[PDB]
């Protein structure tokens, strides 16, 4: 061949056994090219590398992860292939055929068919690379699309002048072992190496951050004359390698989850030099040690803008849907008899299962509604009867609480709600209510300390 | 090294396809006549090739995780070992990550 | 002008009118005579079919060179006799007492595939429009409606009002228009019409509305039409239709019975009563057999092969076609073995016999699995063989595929002193070589799980998870057990 092998950094073997699968001899081709990686594992990188470093042969690049279903792929090949014609061999009488025309894969291989057919004035026969950069991240995918594109170049003319020579690009490794025996050129991409993620970081960021104002106007803020191009990249590329060597056991062999984490903490860390701390590597890290212990990586005083009667209601159907339904009698009841009656004894022996990390139980309406007026304070001297009773209020901070998913039910589909037959659940976690119940200042640490 | 191969590959996958798509980079990656000689001669590139085919399956993929990702794998894996029918979730999870590393502080 | 939600932009409509037949004239004391009408019954323009003749037909050049044999592979194709008379003379008897009586009968007839059945029924009509020619009765227009031919099953009401009328209208107006030629126009105006049903178990469809209106329009008085509906099985309207869409059908119900071996014989031998024991004019250089360098040969395509290949398909459906195949394809050998043995190439006497058509008797008696299964890869067997002893251990048919995965590695541990499996045992694992190392899964996995898959062989229930994801025998467990015990390997492994 007479094509030229691009100078990756850290993919030496796949630019290699790249360079062995593209060729602008349509013989020395394969029909179907898999190039199954993972996240960040520098398929598309190189892929653009190999592309760039050879000018000559066509691609054709298409994403079917901004192309949700499989109509969108068929419609986008058609109209593509038809547009890089369009530019690629100009001078050549070109009827406009619709895109939009193609609604099934038959009519994909006939559009395409009428649209090669009239490409036959030229000399030589010629390939063209249309990429599926995704294949895997399309979102309404199935089993058996993938079959409907291995089986295309059965159907395109063999004695044609452009030949159709698709480069996929997949992600996942359980899709790729289904299609194992139509023995299609896999070139694998693994995951790349915490000393090659070290310095591909290294390589590809310090570029943009000597060049990242924020620090140019450091260096002048502070009145610093000791510096030098070498002075600014390696504090860059320490900082780096500090990110690393403190971050990778958060994220991962992922180059993207170590880009943003660079780009928050670079400022924060600019903003720590003063007069000498560019010289020296340790008492920086000693002037920063705040950001390389936690990683701030979330959003961020209160917890929830409720109601109290909602916040109650939280508190209590996440009480009845963790403890068992016998033992609410022992906790609750509280007022002197008149009749002759036992309360309930409660449990023998704490079960250290602790229910509250499993998922919850379902309850019906009574049992909220009774342990709502357990649980609230006193309000409100003889006909005032200060227990609370369930008015408007309570149901509709209830109904309330249903919509924003808070409390929860069997969701068939349109539930009746006023059935005897639908039962209700929490789905918020524990985390929350403990802060919600410090909101509203209830002791609730002490209502499971029969488990653990 | 070639009928080595291909004794291997009777008793794995007998199939010329997958030969063929071993054979082909063999060849197109090679430069000069001696190199394919002696390429052909060790069979140098069936594998680095077969290396990489396996390069993440399960095995070469959980070679590269991390100290915290196997840590919690572990946890996990013995959390849906205890079970009775292997199920677990992510505080079950967390509940054996942190007993297991203050078994390993003290 | 206006962005729309989605297009149809491949969308094709037929030209087909709306109107029926109640709305022509809208006087139904001055409908005119139908029968000699000029579009009406065929009357006008009926090369509307022969347009596309002059398309497969190019250069009749070069020479094409006949066999010795291929005189009987051309005379067993699909084309009195003595097979079908106590249900030839029933029906011919049951649609001449309606064709000369203007009556509205309907004949039902049934059997499984290959008894003949269509081929009397059109020669029932042959006959009728033989007798029609000698103007015993009146004319008929004859419709044969295919149950299979039609993509969609109402286009019935099309092709049945087109062939009447001339006109082609949608499948709604086409049903109203034959409500009505079928109620209302009286019996002086129409020329009576014999349906052919063919394969009526395809027209059932959601409503079973074309079942009723087609055996309905035949309870009228004012209705000429013989319907003559054939079957797939006995007892139909029993099973898939109405019990009174059954009382419709009624009570004739003739069923075509399965053959025998002496009507199977008469079968073969007036099919080669040309060519048997006759003679031919071979020439050395070529081949080419002329019948009544030059060679006189004769033909004894054997009575005994003939009855040999005709008692197994006389018991098996009991098929005039299936024989037909089989000696078709003893004549196939004959002529591949002559072809083979002379050199002679496409540009003694001949004979067929017994140990000849037993190849021909054979080819479709062979599972073609066992010496799959056997021809299959180490890994493959080795697979099939822990699949098939888990079943011993657990009784379920259904295994998991993290057990099949532990019990090939409990085998390949269990046995570390063959030879053969420990020789073996480093390239399952590690494809022969370091730098890789030992895989939880043995090399060739998925492609002896989808190589199976593909073949019919496993069967695999679908789920994320490729440690549960159960797995079936879907051929057998004794055919397996047949085919893993011709390995030398894991008859003791
Ligand atoms: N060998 C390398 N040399 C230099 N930069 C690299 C290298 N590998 C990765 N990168 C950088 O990291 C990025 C990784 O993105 P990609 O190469 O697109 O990986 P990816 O597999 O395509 O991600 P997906 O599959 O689209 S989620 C590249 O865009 C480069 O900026
Ligand atoms: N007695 C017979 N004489 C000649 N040919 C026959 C005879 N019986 C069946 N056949 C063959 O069968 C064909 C006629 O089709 P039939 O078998 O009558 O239709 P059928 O029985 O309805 O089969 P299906 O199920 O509808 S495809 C002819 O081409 C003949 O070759
Ligand atoms: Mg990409
Ligand atoms: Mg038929």
């Amino acid at each position: 061949m007479n094509v030229t092998t691009p100078e990756v950094a850290f993919r030496e073997y796949q630019t290699n056994c790249l360079a062995s699968y593209i060729s602008a001899d349509p013989d020395i081709t394969p029909s179907n090219l898999i190039l199954q990686g993972y996240s960040g594992t520098g398929k598309t990188y190189t892929l653009k590398k190999y592309f760039n470093a050879n000018p000559n042969l066509h691609a054709v690049w298409l994403e079917p992860v901004e192309l949700v279903s499989w109509k969108p792929l068929l419609q986008a090949i058609a109209r593509t292939v038809q547009y890089k014609l369009k530019t690629l061999y100009p001078n050549i009488p070109t009827t406009d055929y619709d895109p939009l025309q193609v609604e099934e894969p038959f009519l994909l291989v006939k559009t395409l068919h009428n649209i090669f057919v009239q490409y036959e004035s030229l000399q030589e026969k010629t390939c063209l690379f249309l990429i599926l950069d995704g294949f895997d991240s399309l979102q309404d995918l199935d089993a058996a699309l993938f079959n409907k594109y291995i089986k295309l170049n059965e159907l395109l003319p063999k004695d044609s002048k452009i030949n159709i020579k698709f480069i996929y690009t997949m992600l996942e490794t359980s899709f790729l072992q289904r299609y194992s025996t139509h023995c299609i050129p896999t070139v694998m991409f693994p995951r790349y190496n915490v000393d090659e993620v070290s310095t591909i970081l290294v390589m590809s960021r310090c570029g943009e951050l000597m060049e990242d104002s924020c620090l140019r106007k450091r260096i002048i803020e502070e009145q610093i004359t000791d510096c030098t191009d070498d002075q600014f990249q390696n504090v860059a590329a320490n900082f780096i390698h500090l990110i690393v060597q403190a971050f990778h056991s958060y994220t991962g062999n992922d180059i993207f989850a170590l880009n943003d984490l660079i780009d928050f903490k670079w400022p924060k860390y600019v903003s720590r030099i003063t007069k000498e701390n560019i010289f020296e590597p340790l008492a920086l890290y000693k002037s920063a040690i705040k950001l390389f212990l936690s990683t701030d990586d979330n959003l961020s005083s209160q917890t929830y803008d409720l109601s109290i009667i909602s916040k109650y209601l939280l508190i209590a159907s996440y009480i009845c849907s963790y403890l068992e339904p016998r033992y609410d009698a022992s906790i609750f009841s509280r007022k002197t008899r008149i009749i002759q009656g036992r309360a309930a004894y409660g449990r023998r022996k704490k079960k250290e299962v602790n229910p509250r990390y499993l998922q919850p139980s379902l309850f019906a309406i009574e049992r909220l509604l009774a342990i709502f007026q357990a649980i609230f304070p006193i309000q409100g001297a003889l006909r005032e009867e200060s227990l609370m009773k369930a008015n408007i209020e309570v149901f509709q901070n209830l109904s309330e609480l249903h919509t924003l998913k808070l409390i929860a039910t069997t969701m068939n589909k349109n539930i009746d709600y006023l059935s005897p037959k639908v039962r209700w659940k929490v789905n918020v976690p524990w985390e929350i209510i403990k802060e919600i119940s410090e909101s509203v200042h209830f002791n609730i640490s002490d209502y499971f300390s029969d488990i653990h | 090294n070639l009928n080595r191969h291909i004794r291997m590959n009777f008793e794995t996958f007998r199939s010329l396809p997958t030969l063929k798509n071993s054979i082909i980079p063999l060849v197109a990656t090679s430069k000069n006549f001696g190199s394919l000689c002696t390429a052909i001669k060790s069979c140098s590139f069936l594998d680095i090739y077969n290396k990489n085919q396996l390069s993440n399956n399960l095995t070469g993929r959980l070679q590269s995780l991390s100290d915290l990702e196997l840590a919690i794998l572990i946890s996990a894996a013995r959390v849906a070992l205890r079970a009775k029918d292997g199920s677990f979730n992510f505080n079950l999870a967390y509940a054996e990550y942190e007993k297991m590393i203050k078994a390993i502080n003290s | 002008p206006v962005i729309r939600k989605f297009t149809k932009k491949n969308v094709a409509r037929a030209k087909k009118k709306y109107t029926p037949f109640s709305k022509r004239f809208k006087s139904i004391a001055a409908i005119p005579d139908l029968t000699s009408l000029p579009e009406f019954y065929g009357n006008s323009s009926e090369l509307m079919a022969s347009r596309f003749e002059n398309k497969l037909k190019t250069t009749q050049k070069h020479q094409i060179v006949e066999t010795i044999f291929s005189k009987v592979k051309k005379q067993l194709n699909s084309s009195y006799l003595p097979a079908r008379e106590n249900e030839f003379a029933s029906i011919y008897l049951s649609a001449y007492s309606a064709i000369e009586s203007d009556s509205a009968t309907t004949i039902y007839v049934a059997g499984t595939p290959g008894v003949g059945k269509t081929l009397t029924v059109r020669e029932v009509v042959k006959e009728l429009l033989s007798s029609s020619a000698q103007r015993e009765i009146p004319d008929f227009l004859y419709v044969e409606i295919n149950g299979l031919k039609m993509v969609k099953p109402t286009d019935c009401y099309e092709t049945l009002w087109n062939k009447v009328s001339g006109e082609r209208l949608t499948w709604a107006a086409s049903m109203e228009s034959l409500e009505f030629y079928f109620k209302r126009v009286p019996k002086n105006k129409k020329k009576t019409i014999v349906v052919l049903l063919d394969e009526l178990d395809a027209m059932v469809t959601k409503s079973q509305d074309i079942m009723y209106n087609f055996f309905n329009w035949t309870t009228y008085e004012n209705a000429k039409l013989i319907v003559i509906a054939v079957a797939n099985t006995m007892d139909l309207p029993e099973r898939q239709l109405g019990n009174k869409i059954t009382s419709r059908i009624g009570f004739t119900r003739i069923m075509f019975t399965g053959y025998t071996h002496e009507e199977l014989k008469n079968i073969i031998d007036l099919r080669l009563k040309g060519l048997n024991d006759s003679f031919f004019y071979v020439d050395t250089k070529t081949g080419n057999a002329i019948l009544i360098d030059v060679r006189k040969v004769r033909l004894r395509m054997s009575a005994d092969a003939i009855e040999i290949a005709s008692r197994k398909v006389a018991s098996v459906s009991g098929d005039a076609r299936r024989a037909l195949k089989v000696c078709k394809r003893a004549a196939e050998i004959a002529e591949k073995h002559y072809m083979a043995k002379h050199g002679y190439g496409y540009d003694g006497v001949q004979t067929v016999h017994i140990t000849h058509v037993m190849k021909a008797l054979n080819e479709t008696l062979n599972s073609h699995v066992i010496t799959f299964m056997t021809r299959l890869s180490f890994t493959a067997k080795l697979f099939i063989y822990a699949l098939l002893n888990l079943m011993k251990k657990n009784g379920s048919q259904e295994q998991e595929l993290g057990d099949i995965v532990d019990e090939i590695k409990l085998l390949i541990e269990v046995n570390g002193s063959n030879k053969f499996v420990m020789e073996i045992a480093k390239t399952l694992f590690q494809q022969g070589s370091d730098n890789i190392s030992e895989q939880l899964r043995i090399i060739s996995w998925d492609f002896v799980l989808n190589q199976l898959l593909d073949a019919g062989i496993l069967f695999k229930q679908t789920m994320k998870n490729d440690r549960i994801c159960c797995v079936k025998l879907n051929i057998s467990v004794e055919e397996a057990k047949r085919a893993m015990n011709e390995d030398e390997t894991l008859r003791n492994l």
